[PDB]
């Protein structure tokens, strides 16, 4: 009941649980957008009169 | 937005198609220059509009926005020409197609490999001193 | 033939496709390089080669539709990227 209730397909006598979950590949693009937003803001509130 | 002058010189072209020798223009790079006896007059006359939003203000305008607008106009021009080849005009040469294939081959490799690591290093160093 | 994402290939593939024995293939590619029609490098320890540039060739009136297709949505990307920086920094200078 546990086996067919949770995971660990017991095929070749092996009970395996997925415990790697690396994901997050080389993804410079999301930086390439949000970091540009960020730097534009730095330069925004740097020379404007306070 | 642009620059008011272009420069051309005359040359003779051979051909690989066996077409006879052609007499045709060739491009030369150009610029505006100045003399101290004139820029005094130019500046006395340049009372028309704002300028010189100093330092960080002038960088991004002068070298991001007015860059991208130009690059866009160029790609629109290529875009238009590749219509006429829809039977509107004869393929002017395989030359122009070879050049286009070089363009789309050269453009930088997908930003997907360990290039990424090398990029993060410099961004850290660039910001720390800030 | 291969898409620009790869343009990398092993000895066996050429050896079969040109039906020449594997031990010759090195000299073949070296010849190819030396006459100057193709550029890249060879990585013999694992039997692979990389080929970064190749002679242009003529092509037909339907293949160029691919060129126009790629170029169009490359073009739209520039305008999209311009809108952002022209907007978010509006107050520094519009």
């Amino acid at each position: 009941d546990y086996a067919k209730k949770r995971g660990w397909v017991l095929g070749p006598n092996n009970y395996y649980s997925f415990a790697s979950q690396q994901q997050k590949p080389e993804d410079t693009t999301i930086p390439s957008t949000e970091l540009a937003k960020q730097v534009i803001e730095y330069a925004r509130q740097l020379e404007m009169i306070v | 937005l642009g620059l008011p002058t272009e420069a051309y010189i005359s040359v003779e072209e051979v051909h690989d198609d066996g077409t006879p020798t052609s007499k045709t223009f060739e491009h030369v790079t150009s610029e505006i220059g100045a003399e101290e006896a004139e820029e005094v007059g130019v500046e006395h006359l340049l009372r028309d509009i704002k300028d010189t939003t100093v330092g960080t203000l002038s960088q991004r305008i002068t070298n991001q926005v007015h860059g991208l607008k130009g690059l866009n106009s160029k790609l629109l021009d290529i875009r238009s020409y590749l219509e006429k080849v829809a039977t509107g005009k004869l393929p002017i040469n395989h030359q122009i197609i070879y050049q286009l294939q070089d363009v789309f081959n050269l453009l930088p490799d997908v930003s997907l490999q360990e290039f990424v690591k090398a990029f993060y290093l410099k961004t850290n160093d660039q910001m720390v001193v800030v | 033939t291969r898409p620009a994402n790869h343009r990398q290939l092993t000895f066996e593939e050429i050896a079969k496709s040109a039906k020449i024995t594997v031990n010759e293939v090195e000299l073949l590619v070296m010849k190819a390089l030396s006459v100057g029609l193709v550029k890249g490098s060879i990585d013999e320890v694992d039997k692979r080669v990389h080929m970064t540039w190749v002679q242009p060739r003529v092509l037909d009136l339907q293949q160029i539709k691919g060129m126009k297709d790629r170029l169009e949505f490359w073009c739209t990307d520039v305008k999209s990227m311009e809108m952002l920086v022209e907007h978010q920094a509006h107050d520094i200078l519009t």
